[PDB]
């Protein structure tokens, strides 16, 4: 009953533009960066990406992680503060109210929320920069009204192979049943606190519960971008397909689909996080309902 | 700096005429380059971005062309809100630089100036200048030169003129010169002539007044 | 609503400084670059230098590389523009522009502008704040024309700009032609205000010159009489 790994936090700024994400690369845009130097490939025009895209989204990147470094002074005050929020045990040995120690978690989640954020401000304007300098170097392409869409069918074709490879209905099942028996023992304390006078045990089921809360919508939310990204391009690939195409549309392609695939990526890094993290917080409610109804004397 | 020229550096049109108008860079700017809107008093207006895009709410017969050095903005058929300056800018290398700029015009019929010219007033003399100005009201078109005689002696290096705004009900201009001389120099002679030559008129007329007369 | 309000703009000697202020509304601050663009007298756009949404970059201009900074504060929705050590070429009007931002799939910006502001003017001389001294350019029967008399007002001298000239308080628009300053030899500012008048009128009818200078605090109203 202690939580060891807080990387399920996460906050996007006021674009909404942009969400950090604890786990590397941090942002999805980085995935989309990687994703050009792929279509600068097959492009002779601009094959000096290669060389110029690498040391470019490498420092974004660097510094990048260097930015969620700095919060983890931050990062342990609340790690710390939940462990004394979810153990009854080792909330007996400090001497503060339940509701004082929780406006502590409360007010330092959202200063370590709130860091993830402000040392990732500078970068922001990176992103733009970086893409600005993707759309203005394929204007360098020798085409104009004739733009050949081989390329940008290339990648749906392998991009719908790559996502074959994750199982959706295995995410989609699970999140329904772990829900379904979250709502379950939400609903039910509310309905049982009376009868057991226990305020230990019930408050830390209460404050596991209400992270539990949080952590499955991230899940849903990074479920549906997945979901959506798969759904499009699989339209993508059942739609027209014309050979040729105005330089503007082709940069609109790959910036879809660079975009598509980036929130897989990312998505499916982040599903995979919030799962064990949901498991992990399950096995602390259920071991604590069962110190609650094993102890009738 | 990458310089932006935009000759023709004005033009003279009339509504439902076509403009183009032309921006050449020295170096190459591949297609970042924007057109602005500016009319006196008021901020420029965005029209164009990246050589043919349009803005958000400017009307559609605005028309982007061109690539590399020679651009080419294009109104379809001017309205009479379209009579303005509009300024190129380029993006490619840092030191952004704006173009010259050129003004459109309403085109009219040629018309002659009222030409006057006015003594120094006697309050002005009693402190050591001399202002006499010759004052060109409401002609057509723009080009007009001011020539100042003092006993029928060329000046030049002493004379300052300002000119209006196309005026919105007429479409003619106006202009003012002044020329300043000493107050010694001004009781030296005796004539003082302004030579005006514009297209309205036969041959230069000519404005005069003796001093003291 | 949308808009960018400048401020902080005046006179100052050549080698003094002043900073320009810019207060944006309708708007997220901190999604977009910001810019400033100057334009002198009577002459065309000058990019002066640029912000990028969060301070990661910021540039300039040759001409004021190493005397001006540009700064902004996105809590207070402010664009902040340190001009030091200034210069007589620095006299213009000073522009808040906005960078246009692209909000698709991705953000995305270019180095135009798409929103301005009405503008500061700063002017940067040694010459000293000086009230204007205003004299008749009087209408006489012999350069009138058919049938129309010209009367002026030469408002002579003053510094710095602007002046405001009107005629009876208002009462006469018509045939009013205020022409723009021109900067004299002296560093001192002059212009003329005429009008067209019909000559029947002279002997009857009052033309008053009234005139306004803020930055000297002077109103002066001259009557030209024939």
């Amino acid at each position: 009953n202690t939580t060891d790994n807080i990387d399920y936090f996460d906050i996007s700024d006021e674009s909404n533009y942009y969400l950090i994400s604890q786990l590397r690369p941090h942002f999805s845009n980085i995935y989309f960066f990687d994703e050009f130097k792929r279509y600068a490939s097959y492009h002779t025009e601009i094959k000096r990406y290669e060389d110029i895209h690498k040391t470019k989204v490498n420092s974004l990147l660097n510094e990048a992680s260097r930015a969620i470094g700095i919060c983890n002074r931050a990062k342990n005050t609340v790690k710390g503060l939940i462990n004394i929020l979810e153990n009854p045990q080792k909330f007996k040995t400090q001497r503060e109210s339940y509701d004082v120690k929780l406006r502590q978690y409360e007010e330092k989640k959202e200063a370590f929320r709130g860091c993830l954020l402000n040392k990732n401000r500078k970068n922001l304007d990176q992103i733009k920069k970086i893409n600005n300098e993707i759309r203005d170097l394929l204007e360098k392409l020798k085409c104009s009204q004739d733009c050949q869409t081989n390329v940008y069918f290339d990648m749906i074709k392998i991009y719908l192979v790559d996502f074959k490879k994750m199982p959706y209905e295995n995410y989609d099942t699970f999140i329904k049943q772990y829900k379904n028996s979250y709502l379950s023992g939400v609903d039910m304390i509310r309905k049982i606190e009376k009868q057991i006078d226990n305020p230990v045990t019930i408050n830390a089921i209460k404050f596991t519960q209400k992270e539990m809360g949080y952590i499955i919508d991230r899940f849903e939310y990074h479920l549906q971008k997945v979901k959506h990204s798969i759904d499009q391009v699989t339209a993508l690939s059942d739609g027209v397909k014309p050979k040729q195409v105005t330089k503007n549309r082709l940069k609109e392609y790959y910036f879809n689909i660079g975009n598509y695939y980036s929130i897989f990526k990312f998505g499916k890094d982040s599903l995979n996080m919030l799962n064990k993290a949901l498991i992990h917080k399950e096995k602390i409610v259920h071991n604590l309902l069962g110190e609650l109804f094993g102890h009738l004397e | 700096e990458i310089v932006l020229t935009q000759s023709p550096a004005t033009l003279s049109l009339s509504p439902g005429d076509r403009a183009t108008l032309s921006c050449r860079a020295s170096q190459s700017v591949t297609t970042f380059l924007a057109w602005y809107q500016q009319k006196p008093g008021q901020a420029p207006r965005l029209l164009i971005y990246d050589v043919s895009n349009r803005a958000t709410g400017i009307p559609a017969r605005f028309s982007g062309s061109g690539s590399g050095t020679d651009f080419t903005l294009t109104i379809s058929s001017l309205e009479p809100e379209d009579f303005a300056v509009y300024y190129c800018q380029q993006r490619s290398n840092w030191g952004l630089t704006f173009g010259g700029g050129t003004k459109v015009e309403i085109k009219r019929t040629v018309a002659a100036p009222s030409v006057f010219i006015f003594p120094p007033s006697d309050e002005q003399l009693k402190s050591g200048t001399a202002s006499v100005v010759c004052l060109l009201n409401n002609f057509y078109p723009r080009e007009a030169k001011v020539q100042w005689k003092v006993d029928n002696a060329l000046q030049s290096g002493n004379s300052q003129e300002s000119v209006t705004e196309q005026d919105s009900k007429d479409s003619t201009y106006s202009l003012s010169s002044t020329l300043t001389l000493s107050k010694a120099d001004y009781e030296k002679h005796k004539v003082y002539a302004c030579e005006v030559t514009h297209q309205g008129l036969s041959s230069p007329v000519t404005k005069s007044f003796n001093r003291g007369e | 609503e949308v808009q960018l309000v400048e401020s902080g703009g005046g006179l100052v000697k050549p080698g003094g400084s002043l900073r320009l202020s810019c207060e944006a509304s309708g708007f997220l601050f901190s999604s977009y670059s910001m810019n400033w663009v100057r334009q002198a007298p009577g002459k065309g756009l000058e990019w002066v230098s640029s912000i990028t949404g969060y301070s990661s970059e910021v540039f300039y201009t040759d001409s004021v590389k190493g005397r001006f900074t540009v700064s902004r504060d996105n809590s207070k929705n402010s664009l902040y523009l340190q001009m030091d050590s200034l210069r007589a070429e620095d006299t213009a009007v000073y522009y808040c522009a906005r960078a246009l931002t692209i909000f698709g799939v991705v953000i995305t910006d270019y180095w135009f502008f798409d929103l301005w502001g009405r503008g500061t003017l700063v002017t940067v001389s040694s010459a000293s704040t000086k009230g204007p001294s205003v004299f008749p350019l009087a209408p006489s029967s012999k350069s009138t024309s058919g049938g129309t008399a010209a009367l002026g007002c030469l408002v002579k001298d003053y510094f710095p700009e602007p002046v405001t000239v009107s005629w009876n308080s208002g009462a006469l628009t018509s045939g009013v032609h205020t022409f723009p300053a021109v900067l004299q030899s002296s560093g001192l500012y002059s212009l003329s205000s005429v009008v067209t008048v019909p000559s029947s009128s002279l002997g009857t009818q009052t033309y008053i010159c009234n005139v306004n200078h803020k930055p000297s605090n002077t109103k002066v109203d001259k009557k030209v009489e024939p």
